[PDB]
């Protein structure tokens, strides 16, 4: 029967399911695309200037109140005074630039620094008299007197916007409000301080900040948990939404990119610097041989390389995801016992220390268990065909295991393996080979019974009959 | 627009968590002293009472943009109480009931 290892793989592959027909948390469940359409429901957007191949927007940091701040009531009925105006501090400006960059990284927009003043298409400023929330901004369908503006609350009672930093609320607020200025709405109809909106007022279940920084609701509402951290950059649904407006940025990170520890992204939110780093990010990558390096954590992790999939990394739940249309090739676990799930292409999976469970999936995968008792799982013979077999690069007989327990042939067909030296037209016959000289080995199986191997796994290190679980 | 993320000091004090209008109730003390391991703040009072509704006893908590989270030692959320209104946080029970957190007295 199916082993615990197989069940763990199967269970995580189906974790954080969305888009089904049944209700979730009393709400309809949306696919990434449906969520994107919903976020863009107001149909607001910037028009690319004539002669520009890509939308170009300048930004500036107000030095003094603009027309809107001086007489808000002339542009917004509800507001009479925004209190005391203050310019963005050096820290606020530096962080705003990182948030702007996180948006231009995923879609086709070129942001241009317009300095200090009111010359930018997008402007930033602080105010002290709350109008219901921590900040606000205007969609690009408003009159020029308000277009591109985002405002942030700062006073003796609220200091979250004073020191925005990687992973905190102040930084997400910048990313969120900037999102509005570019054309994104909250995933549902609600506004801070206006009435008493709750997650129950959401249009769809996935309206949480595990999927969109535009959401007002906690990631815990959908089962994720970032231990108090906040995504500093666009999430899964944000990426899909903004790309519907200005397209996918196919020039971004086309090199062999590493995310997590030892990152070469030069992006604070994609980088881990210690064993205590709380990572929260959605990967947008346009090409190359990429790796999710989570080697620096000790907690048991669950990593899923499929597009749109969420992973439990560094002790958090569903904090790492891969954007729709993105292909991440490799994954490196930490010192804990991890679950590494590959995708349809050839993946390099390294478990590291601990008793890991690796699942290459389709394609000829290079699997390293590392130290500890590791298990290499197969759920379909197509995952390691004789034509394109996986290679177990550090197999240790008596310690590691080749797990075929979930294969249909066994759990449903009741096939029994017969180890032989050569196929003779009998389904289930298997050949275990090993060359001491090259230290190379292999397992070949003829499931159909046509005397031809239809499943094979190459090995660097010997494997015996006892190392194979069925 | 963004929700105001209240500080621990903004919510600190004596609170009660009870099932609907039923007698089942627990007295809690939300403190604003930091707890590093849980990435939150100290939760005092009769926290042991909470095991009547939770798998383990939470001894830490933290404000969220639209609620209050009760935490296990490592920082994971054991219970998220959504803000229904000023000083009124609630969560739906597994069965069908509702737990309500309101300031004491
Ligand atoms: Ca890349
Ligand atoms: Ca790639
Ligand atoms: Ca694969
Ligand atoms: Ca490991
Ligand atoms: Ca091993
Ligand atoms: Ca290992
Ligand atoms: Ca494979
Ligand atoms: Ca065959
Ligand atoms: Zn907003």
């Amino acid at each position: 029967g199916r082993s615990d290892a197989y069940t763990q793989v199967d269970n995580f592959l189906h974790a954080y399911a969305r888009g089904g027909d049944e209700l979730v948390n009393g709400h309809p469940s949306y696919t990434v695309d449906q969520a994107a359409e919903q976020i863009l429901r107001e149909q607001a957007s910037w028009q690319k200037a004539p002669g520009d191949s890509v939308l170009t927007l300048s930004y500036s940091f107000l030095t003094k109140p603009n027309d809107f701040f001086n007489t808000p009531w002339k542009y917004v009925s509800d507001i009479y005074s925004l209190g005391k105006f203050s310019a963005f501090s050096a820290q606020q400006q530096a962080q705003a630039k990182l948030s702007l960059q996180s948006w231009s990284d995923v879609t086709n927009i070129h942001f241009v620094d317009a300095g200090q003043g009111d010359q930018g298409d997008l402007t930033f400023g602080n105010f002290s008299s709350s109008v219901g929330g921590a900040a606000f901004a205007f969609l690009p369908d408003v009159p020029d007197a308000l277009k591109g503006q985002s405002w942030y609350l700062i006073n003796s009672s609220y200091s979250a916007n004073v020191n925005p930093a990687n992973g905190n609320y102040g930084r997400q607020t910048l990313t969120h409000e900037i999102g509005h200025t570019l054309g994104l709405s909250h995933p549902g109809d609600y506004n801070a301080g206006e009435g008493d909106p709750t997650y129950a007022d959401a249009t769809y279940a996935e309206d949480t900040r595990a999927y969109s920084v535009m959401s007002y609701w906690e990631e815990q509402n959908t089962g994720q948990d970032f231990k108090g951290a906040y995504s500093s950059a666009p999430l899964l649904d944000d990426i899909a939404a903004i790309q519907k407006l200005y397209g996918a940025n196919l020039t971004t990170r086309t090199g062999d990119t590493v995310y997590g520890f030892n990152s070469n992204t030069e992006r604070d939110f994609y980088s881990a610097t210690s064993s205590s780093s709380k990572l929260v990010f959605s990967v947008w990558d346009a090409g190359g041989n990429d790796t999710l390096d989570f080697s620096g954590f000790s907690q048991n992790q669950k990593i899923n390389l499929n597009e749109k999939a969420l992973s439990d990394v560094g002790g958090l739940k569903g904090n790492v995801s891969i954007a729709a249309g993105v292909t991440v090739e490799n994954a490196i676990g930490g010192s804990g016992s991890d679950l590494l799930i590959g995708n349809d292409v050839a993946n390099v999976l390294k478990g590291g220390a601990g008793n890991d469970i690796l699942y290459g999936g389709l394609g000829a995968d290079q699997l390293w268990g590392g130290a500890g008792a590791d298990t290499f799982v197969y759920g379909d013979i197509a995952e390691s065909s004789a034509a394109a077999p996986d290679t177990l690069r550090d197999f240790v007989s008596g310690q590691d295991k080749i797990d075929l327990s979930g294969l249909d042939a066994f759990v449903n067909g009741g096939l029994v393996l017969q180890y032989v030296d050569a196929f003779a037209g009998k389904a289930g016959q298997a050949i275990l080979s090993y060359d001491a000289a090259s230290k190379a080995g292999s397992l070949a199986i003829d499931f159909s019974g046509d005397a031809h191997a239809d499943f094979a796994i190459n090995l660097i290190g010997q494997a015996t009959q006892a190392d194979i679980v069925v | 627009s963004s929700l105001i993320l209240l500080s621990a000091s903004d919510l600190a004090g004596q609170w009660t968590l009870q099932q609907d209008e039923a007698p089942a109730i627990c007295h809690l003390e939300l403190r604003d002293s930091e707890v590093a391991e849980a990435s939150g703040y100290d939760l005092g009072g009769d926290t042991a009472c909470l095991t009547r509704w939770l798998p383990s006893e939470p001894r830490a908590w933290r404000p969220t943009p639209a609620g209050i989270a009760l935490l296990e030692r490592g920082g994971l959320t054991l219970m998220l109480l959504g803000r229904q209104g000023e000083g009124d946080y609630r969560v739906q029970k597994g069965d069908g009931g509702q737990l309500v957190l309101r300031r004491a007295t």
